[PDB]
């Protein structure tokens, strides 16, 4: 019901610190728990991921051997140790959690904490760019998969995190009521039945199948 | 006083006996092609239990299973890939019943504790917790069926049946009609209700009304019953090594599934899609596959090392799950 | 005492005798027709290549 | 000069007796395998495959020895003789190890009656099962790849090494009998058909074990100064059949004492 | 070949397997004993002396945990729920020993003992017999109606001879003299050493079971 991330990042360059997070009213011993960052203008991408039982310690390709995750199930505390701070750390950190049955991963998102310093790349392009929302109508979002996101099991990976201007994002489709998703092979379409003042926000699309879930590629559709 | 009542009751008995009585189904099914030989092989073997499992129920998606055994453990399964979805600890180790809600949100369990417990599967915080603990029966529960998301029907050894309400644990309807009720089958449309007792009899009630509609008499106690997919007939399995099929619109008996080589009772009874194969889990260390429309046995499902307790068939008829007194649950196809 | 049980018993059978009955042949024919109607989708009857290894 | 045998006439009865004993061993062990190795329900108990290992070891050893001892005077090559001697030695020490393992199992079954189901388990019953066979193989193959010029060192190291196990078996059975007697006398004091049955079952096994394995090892130990005669050779040849008699008596006794097998069949 | 979803869902099954494995070995160190005596014979006066449906009691003694199951007020067909107790270490049968004066429910107790002892499921389960309520039986010797209920039987007025005769009668009711074994304790109203007798009986039966399983027997 509540997931609080603590640790305000404002230190001199060349040092190390800890970024902690605690959960209330959760079965923390049976939850996987990722870590993500948000740049001032970018999407959401992995920086670390831990599974239940501490048997999977997958990291990110951007940084390796410097960031590490420590877990305490009896204490219900997960924290990140960072070393060799560089100039490209000015992001908002979040501690999304997930669980996998044989069912809705990335459900709850934390508040996040700041990280600032005191003073070969997958790219996607679309015919429509920054289409403004016309009042009195409904907007639809189109997307195409660069690779074959469909698996032999039929489990198409389709995540539609929506970020309102505020604190934390939410889920739309994990694989509201007005939000709907139509899929056909490599084509995906998000449809909104009715618009509202709370419907405005940024959307992000899926471009991940393998171990690194880097779905940070996404147009900013605020207007 | 007693003599007049006995004479009056005997008059009614003989009147109904003469009214409920030329052709036979087993004779009219002549000059027809039998199914042949059925020799389906085991496809999945499930482990983890260390006890004698007693009941199970297939999920509504034909992919999830629920299993309860003599140890305080209730297991949610995955028939496609063998994975333990969740394990639930029971307060009472003596359990004989299982139930999987059609919505998939709840499960039910009950045994010698005279109460039935409802567990909620899809909850926040990733935990399974008790939702209701219905009590009011003086005996041991024999079967439980989810009528809907809020209604459940329970048959116990107190010779009565109960229809409850999950929202308010008070009993909604009580059915009285002896001998211990041992099995329960729910109508496909969830409109009717049948229960077989230990007095070598079965009774069909009215869920909406609250009183018995019909009675059927065969002998020994009956401990297995199941509806036909049509909903106008059912099958019962007694302890006298005889299986029988009854029709609601006929109030009679059609044929007996018996063999001279078996003097062993029937533990579980189930059908398949279209009602062509009747699978009877016997207590002679193996199950049998009778032809519901024929008097000749078709196939045998051997491979269990103890008495077969439970037996289930998917909604789409894709697999058959069998459990026995050894802790292994097998999926056959 | 015994009068309540006596009334409860005697009232039941007389109600059961008021239900009309049809010939068992019609019910058997209906069951046979239902069985053969849905006989072309039965994986247990005809094994044709979900549970494969 | 070389292997010396008395005369052809007298070594017809010896060959006939050896053939009869081998045939009896093979048929009885085949019957035991048929009534035990059905692999249905009796495989659960570890002690049941401890006995099966002993029967398998005895049957080989008998197969690889009675047939190879009937052609004696072709020498062929030394490699074949060393190979067959190593195989026979490995089979014999594997049988002794299986006897030691089952004696240890029986000792534990009374030492810790409550913890017997946890101390002895199928996962823990295969490490010793394989370890004993590996030790048998390495101790059989040691002289071929080790120190040679068998010589008195190998002869003396194939003595005492099995004797400690043979004495530990007797010690375990003594302790079992003493504990059974103590339990019976405690029950009497609180206020026996178990102690008598256990003594009857154990006395025959122990007397057979001490009569069969005594004279042969005594002769081998005494033949340490390098002195021997034709009488010694003849008595060693005579005692060879008595030593082999284990493959005849031990599997039968071990598979017949248990009432579970009789109830099953 | 597994996906990221499936790979993370196999570790879940492994954790569940580990949890059931560690949990399943805690139920193998507890001894199961089944109470099956008459309701008014003194069961209520013996369960508390040692310290709806089935009642489970958990006791400890000599670092051994005992589970005691009392089917007190089930009032159902015993043939339909006695299967669950197959494999119980011992059955504790209790009688009042002073209900022969009802002239009879003493014959009812005899029939119940005959039915339980000769049951197919309990062909190898030991029975511990508790003859209770010695005070009234010993204090009624002045006007004991033993001759009244048995006019054709003659015996001494001493209670020891009657106790020996009735113990012999109960022992003779057994039909399996090779597997089962009936233990008699002569329990009293103010006894204290009742737990020791059952502990010794379960130790003896577990040693005999281990000997039978090992192969000596
Ligand atoms: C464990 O080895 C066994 C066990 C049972 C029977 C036969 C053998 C081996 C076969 N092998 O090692 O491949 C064998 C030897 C031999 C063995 C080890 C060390 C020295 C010799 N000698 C034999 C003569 C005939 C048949 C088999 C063997």
């Amino acid at each position: 019901v509540q997931l609080v991330e603590s640790g305000g990042g404002l230190v001199q360059p060349g040092g190390s610190r800890k970024l902690s997070c605690s959960a209330s009213g959760f079965a923390f011993s049976s939850f996987g728990m990722h870590w993500v960052r948000q740049a001032p203008e970018k999407g959401l991408e992995w920086v670390a991921y831990i599974s239940s039982g501490s048997g999977t310690i997958y990291y990110a390709d951007t940084v390796k051997g410097r960031f590490t995750i420590s877990r305490d199930d009896p204490k219900n505390t997960l924290f990140l140790q960072m070393t060799s701070l560089r100039s490209e750390d000015t992001a908002m950190y979040y501690c999304v959690r997930s669980i996998y049955y044989y069912s809705s991963p990335f459900d709850f998102w934390g508040q996040g904490t700041t990280l600032t310093v005191s003073s070969s790349d997958i790219v996607m392009t679309q015919a429509t760019s920054s289409v403004p929302v016309t009042p009195g109508e409904s907007v639809s979002i189109s997307c195409r998969s660069s690779k074959s996101l469909l698996h032999s099991n039929g489990n198409t990976y389709l995540y539609w995190f929506l970020q309102r201007p505020g604190q934390s994002p939410q889920l739309l489709i994990y694989r509201p009521d007005r939000f709907s998703g139509s899929g056909s092979g490599t084509a995906f379409t998000l449809t909104i039945s009715r618009l509202e003042a709370e419907d405005v926000g940024v959307y992000y699309c899926m471009q991940h199948l393998e171990y690194p879930l880097t779905f940070g590629a996404g147009t900013k559709l605020e207007l | 006083e007693l003599d007049q009542l006995r004479q009056e009751a005997e008059q009614l008995k003989n009147q109904i006996r003469d009214a409920r009585k030329d052709a036979t189904l087993s004779q009219i099914t002549n000059n027809i092609d039998p199914v042949g030989r059925i020799q389906m092989r085991t496809r999945r073997t499930l482990r983890g239990h260390l006890a004698k499992i007693y009941a199970m129920h297939w999920g509504t998606d034909s992919r999830l299973l629920v299993s309860a055994s003599q140890d305080g453990k209730l297991i949610i399964w995955d028939s496609y890939t063998t994975n333990k979805v969740h394990a639930i600890p029971l307060r009472s180790s003596w359990v004989m019943t299982c139930a999987y809600a059609p919505s998939g949100n709840y499960v039910a369990c009950g045994g010698l504790d005279n109460i039935c417990s409802i567990y909620n599967l899809k909850t926040r915080e990733g935990n399974v917790r008790v939702s209701r603990e219905l009590a009011g029966h003086t005996g041991y529960l024999s079967c439980c069926r989810f009528l809907d998301d809020n209604q459940i029907v329970t048959s116990s050894g107190d010779t009565t049946c109960a229809l409850w309400d999950i929202e308010t644990g008070q009993q909604t309807t009580t059915f009285t009609g002896t001998g211990d009720v041992m099995s329960l089958s729910l109508a496909p449309d969830t409109r009717l209700f049948v229960s077989g007792a230990c007095d070598a009899s079965a009774k069909l009630w009215d869920v909406r009304e609250g009183m018995c509609r019909q009675t059927f008499t065969g002998e020994s106690d009956i401990n297995a019953i199941c509806f036909f997919p049509n909903g106008n007939a059912f099958a019962t399995g007694s302890d006298d090594a005889t299986c029988r099929l009854f029709d609601l619109r006929a109030d009679q008996e059609l044929m007996t599934y018996s063999h001279d080589n078996i003097i062993c009772g029937i533990t579980s009874v189930s059908f398949s899609k279209s009602g062509r194969l009747l699978l009877a889990g016997y207590d002679d260390f193996n199950c049998n596959v009778w032809d519901a429309l024929k008097a000749d046995r078709a196939g045998v499902l051997a491979g269990h090392d103890n008495r077969v307790s439970c037996l289930g068939v998917t909604d789409d008829g894709m697999a058959v799950a069998t459990g026995s007194w050894d802790s292994f649950l097998k999926i056959w196809n | 005492a015994s009068i309540a049980q006596a009334r409860k018993l005697v009232e039941q059978l007389k109600m059961e005798a008021n239900i009309d009955r049809i010939k068992v042949s019609k019910a058997a024919a209906d069951l046979m027709a239902y069985c053969e109607a849905h006989a072309k989708e039965d994986p247990l009857l005809t094994p044709v290549p979900p549970f494969r290894e | 000069e070389c292997f010396m045998v008395l005369n052809p006439s007298q070594q017809l009865a010896i060959a006939v007796l050896s053939l009869t004993l081998g045939t009896f061993t093979v048929l009885e062990n085949l019957l035991v395998l048929c009534v035990i190795l059905h692999s249905r329900s009796l495989r659960c108990r570890p002690s049941y495959h401890f006995i099966g290992s002993l029967a398998v070891a005895d049957l080989l050893g008998s197969v690889i020895f009675v047939y190879s001892f009937i052609d004696f005077h072709r020498k062929d090559s030394r490699n074949v003789f060393l190979f067959k001697l190593g195989g026979v030695t490995a089979s014999f020490t594997a049988s002794v190890g299986s006897l030691f393992l089952t004696a240890i199992d029986r000792y534990i079954s009374i030492h810790r009656p409550l913890a017997y189901k946890r101390i002895v388990t199928r996962p823990k019953a295969v490490v010793a099962f394989c370890l004993m066979w590996t030790i048998a193989i390495v101790i059989a193959v040691l002289p071929l790849l080790g120190w040679n010029c068998i010589d008195e060192t190998y002869l003396m190291f194939w003595i005492g090494v099995t004797s400690v196990l043979l004495l530990f078996i007797v010690y375990a059975y003594m302790y079992i009998l003493w504990k059974a007697h103590s339990h019976a006398v405690r029950m009497i004091q609180r206020g026996a058909r178990m102690d008598i049955r256990l003594a009857k079952t154990l006395v025959l096994i122990l007397v057979v074990l001490i009569i069969c394995w005594g004279p042969l090892l005594a002769i081998m130990v005494y033949d340490v100064f390098g002195k021997m005669n034709k009488l010694i050779k003849t008595v060693f040849a005579f005692c060879s059949m008595l030593c082999l008699l284990n493959s005849t008596v031990n599997p039968i006794i071990y598979a017949l004492r248990s009432k579970d097998l009789r109830h099953a069949f | 070949t597994l996906s990221a979803e499936d790979k993370a869902a196999v570790e879940r099954s492994k954790m569940i397997d580990r949890n059931l494995r560690e949990d399943g070995e805690k139920a193998a160190r507890e001894v199961k004993l089944l109470l099956l005596g008459a309701g008014e014979s003194g069961k209520s006066t013996i369960v508390k002396q040692m310290k709806t449906g089935i009642v489970e009691t958990h006791f400890t003694f000599k670092d051994l945990h005992f589970k005691m199951f009392d089917v007190g007020g089930q009032r159902s067909e015993r043939k339909k729920w006695i299967h669950c107790f197959e494999g119980v270490t011992a059955i504790i049968f209790c009688v009042a020993l002073s209900d022969y004066d009802l002239v009879n429910r003493m014959h009812e107790s005899m029939k119940l003992f005959d039915s339980i002892c000769n049951n197919k499921w309990f062909t190898d389960t030991s029975i511990i017999l508790f003859l209770n309520k010695k005070d009234l039986f010993e204090e009624k010797i002045k006007k004991s109606p033993l001759t009244i209920c048995y006019p054709e039987y003659a015996g001494s007025n001493t209670y020891e001879e009657a106790a020996a005769y009735i113990q012999c009668q109960f022992e003779d009711l057994n039909k399996r003299k090779d597997t089962k074994e009936i233990y008699t304790h002569f329990t009293c109203a103010t006894d204290t050493k009742n737990v020791q007798f059952v502990f010794d009986a379960v130790t003896d039966v577990i040693i005999k079971n281990n000997l039978k399983d090992c192969g000596l027997f």
